[PDB]
């Protein structure tokens, strides 16, 4: 039974209450878990269509490893704690 | 005509056991050798020597270590990458 808890932000939520806070914390982790996944399918996608391509992977998915580059510094795990401790525009 | 009790009867302490036989002949050279070597603290002296060396390990690399680390902090940032574009930040 695959289950599928809510997302809460840090955003108003009374950092006061431990129920609120730890949800917020462990929604923003597993989105950033599911945020990887897509990482890890371009991948797998990507030596599927180089291997079966063979001496024409620089042209037919030119667009999938420029996606793999593109994709890399932004889909990894990069902590609660930097929005939590943090708030832009203030 | 002040001693301890005459009610004491204190005897010998031993230690108790099995007097296993000598598996190995002490060389007095390398004992007194091994003996100087740990010690060596208790002897040790200033000359230009240690104070070389003192003034290398202590001083002068920890502060080489130094201006290579605290420089070269946020430069580099090889993720993803392309041609042409910034290698470092600064
Ligand atoms: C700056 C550098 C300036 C130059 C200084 C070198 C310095 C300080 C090094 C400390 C460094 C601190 C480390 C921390 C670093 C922090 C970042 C070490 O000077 C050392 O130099 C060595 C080589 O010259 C000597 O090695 C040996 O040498 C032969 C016997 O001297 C052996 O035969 C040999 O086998 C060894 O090779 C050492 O004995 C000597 O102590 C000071 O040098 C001077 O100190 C003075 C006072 O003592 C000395 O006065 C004399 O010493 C008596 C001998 O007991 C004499 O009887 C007496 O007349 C007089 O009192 C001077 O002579 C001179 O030494």
């Amino acid at each position: 039974e695959h289950q599928r808890p809510e997302l809460v932000s840090f955003d108003d939520i009374n950092y006061n209450d431990h129920k609120k806070v730890r949800e917020a914390q462990e929604s923003y982790t597993r989105e950033q878990f599911i945020r990887l996944e897509a990482l890890k399918t371009v991948r797998k996608a990507l030596e599927k269509c180089y291997e079966e391509s063979g001496p024409n992977h620089f042209e037919d998915c030119k667009n999938l490893a420029e996606q793999y580059l593109d994709m890399l510094p932004t889909h990894r795990l990069q902590g609660y704690l930097g929005y939590q401790r943090n708030d832009p525009s203030k | 005509e002040l001693k301890p009790s005459s009610a004491i009867q204190r005897g010998p302490l031993n230690k108790g056991g099995w007097d296993a036989p000598h598996a190995l002949h002490n060389d007095g050279a390398i004992d007194r050798y091994a003996h100087w070597r740990t010690f060596y603290q208790e002897r040790f002296k200033y000359t230009r020597a240690t104070g070389k060396s003192t003034l290398i390990f202590l001083v002068a690399f920890p502060a080489l270590i130094g201006y290579v680390a605290y420089q070269s902090e946020g430069l580099f940032e090889f993720a993803g990458k392309r041609r042409g574009e910034s290698v470092t930040t600064r």
